[PDB]
């Protein structure tokens, strides 16, 4: 959010690298949601033939999601990254991870450097 | 009886006339030149005096080539009117088709006209029987001009319509219905097009010729109307062909079939597993998803409840589809019909025929005796 609101202040348009997944719902507003790699219900059935005609087909070449043997980045979003794209995690997983890491460092601090505290009910408080 | 090899669907008119003259000189009593709508519009059968010019099914033919609807029907009507005799030309055609009536309206009115429609009361033809089956579908035709007995057709309505159209030509020569016994036997011989099931006691096998989307859809509908329990189909797309044809074909196949197998019918220098991915994209799946599911033993089905399989090689997949079938269920092979050529890359192999299906139906007994499970694509191999 900070990185986004810092763009229009400097008058910088979004680069054309708004890569969409094979499931045509992937954007900067889709990954952080709870359902991952799942199409969203849009009422009418998915027009697979219309999507095929719009994305490509019938002319030129189409991005065929077929595995190969060469060590080439298959997903189009891993073009710039050296090794691969980072692990896909929603916002809930990252929030619970940062919460548990905060509590873990809190307990690590209280273990060694936290034997004494202002409360004098330690016999029933520490346990 | 013999047929010479010709590359095109309709050979040269002069060569056809020369062959007909050579046959009529010695070895043949009659030289009938029969051509399709495209052959008639090109000028193959047009440059020949036709004694009987009837249409089996009149519809929009060669609309993209001729550039106008009813062009082939008009050309056939003009060719019939060029050489026409009184009470000698037959106009037997389905009354439901308006192009048939439009073609019958043109030409000499003294020619005999008749209709082969079953639902129409003016045609006086009707099945009046319930004996439809994958092996033989006999009907008791009750018409004043048509014969009593009908031919056993593999299809429900298409073969019945063909038999009804041929009954008129058979009765025109001889009023007695006993002469049509040979024609009914030849129609039940299960020809290359819309072939019936094998005579051996096994699962039904129907070899059809379906490449265009509309023909594939109508054949699938006729099979669904005929198929008692399951509709098992296996087909593929040709390389460097209409790219938009693959997804609509896959959709029309998966919409009404419980289990379908997708293969490479004609690679022809096109990379495999590429057009297969194009067909898989029709149901929204990608080859990567099916491959990563194949590492497991689940293979989730389609959202509508149907199932979809695929394999690269054609022989093993066709043998599996012939083996993965129920008793009352019939297996349909709409990839190729009378064709006997498989062009895998630069070279072509003639390994597509019904003898392979017969061998598979014969060896499925030994497969079941060995204990192999052919219910789904992941065969459960003992140990």
């Amino acid at each position: 959010l900070e990185a986004l609101e810092a763009m229009a202040k400097d008058n910088q348009p979004i680069p054309p690298r708004a890569m969409i997944l094979s499931r045509k719902y992937r954007t900067l507003v889709s990954s952080w949601i709870e359902p991952l790699q799942e199409e969203a219900e849009l009422g009418y059935e998915i027009d697979y033939i219309a999507r095929y005609v719009a994305e490509g087909g019938l002319t030129g070449d189409r991005k065929r999601w077929v595995p190969r043997r060469g060590k080439t980045p298959l997903d189009p979003d891993a073009e710039g990254f050296i090794y691969s794209n980072p692990r896909e995690t929603s916002f809930k997983q990252r929030c619970l991870e940062e919460w548990r890491l905060h509590h873990r460092k809190l307990l690590k601090t209280l273990h060694n450097e936290g034997p004494s505290i202002l409360g004098k009910i330690s016999e029933s408080d520490y346990i | 009886d013999n047929k010479l090899e010709s590359p095109h669907t309709t050979p040269d008119a002069v060569l056809v006339q020369k062959l007909m003259a050579k046959m009529v000189h010695n070895g043949t009593e009659a030289l009938v030149m029969e051509a399709s709508s495209h052959g008639l519009a090109l000028g193959r059968c047009d440059k020949v005096d036709f004694d009987i010019a009837v249409f089996t099914n009149l519809t929009r033919d060669h609309l993209d080539f001729h550039g106008t609807e009813e062009e082939y029907r008009d050309a056939k009507a003009k060719l019939f009117a060029r050489m026409v005799d009184p009470a000698r030309h037959r106009k037997i055609v389905n009354i439901d088709d308006p192009n048939a009536a439009f073609f019958l309206a043109q030409g000499n009115p003294d020619v005999p006209i008749v209709t082969f429609a079953m639902e129409n009361k003016s045609a006086d033809v009707h099945p009046l029987k319930f004996q439809l089956s994958l092996f033989e579908t006999q009907v008791l035709v009750n018409t004043p001009q048509g014969i009593l007995e009908i031919s056993s057709g593999l299809l429900g309505r298409h073969n019945i319509y063909n038999i009804l159209a041929a009954v008129a030509v058979g009765i025109a020569v001889g009023a007695p219905l006993e002469d049509i016994v040979k024609g009914i036997e030849e129609v039940d011989a299960v020809p290359g097009r819309c072939e019936l099931i094998d005579e051996e006691q096994a699962f039904g096998v129907i070899v059809d010729y379906a490449h265009t989307p509309d023909a594939l859809s109508r054949l699938l509908d006729y099979v669904r109307e005929l198929g008692p329990r399951r509709v098992i189909t296996v087909f593929g797309c040709a390389g460097e062909s209409d790219r938009g044809k693959r997804p609509i074909m896959a959709k029309i196949a998966t919409d009404k079939s419980d289990v379908t197998i997708l293969t490479s019918d004609n690679p022809k220098t096109e990379d495999p597993l590429d057009i297969l991915d194009d067909m898989l994209a029709g149901v929204g799946w990608s080859m990567q998803d099916y491959l990563k599911h194949g590492e497991n033993d689940y293979y989730p089905p389609l959202p509508n409840g149907h199932r979809l399989f695929l394999h690269d090689i054609r022989r093993v997949a066709v043998r599996c589809a012939v083996a993965m079938g129920e008793e009352g269920d019939i297996v349909v092979v709409a990839g190729k019909g009378h064709e006997t050529y498989q062009i895998e890359g630069d070279k072509k192999e003639f390994f597509d025929d019904r003898e392979e299906c017969r061998e598979a139906l014969q060896y499925v007994d030994e497969l079941h005796q060995a204990g192999i499970d052919t219910s789904e694509f992941p065969w459960r191999l003992p140990e």
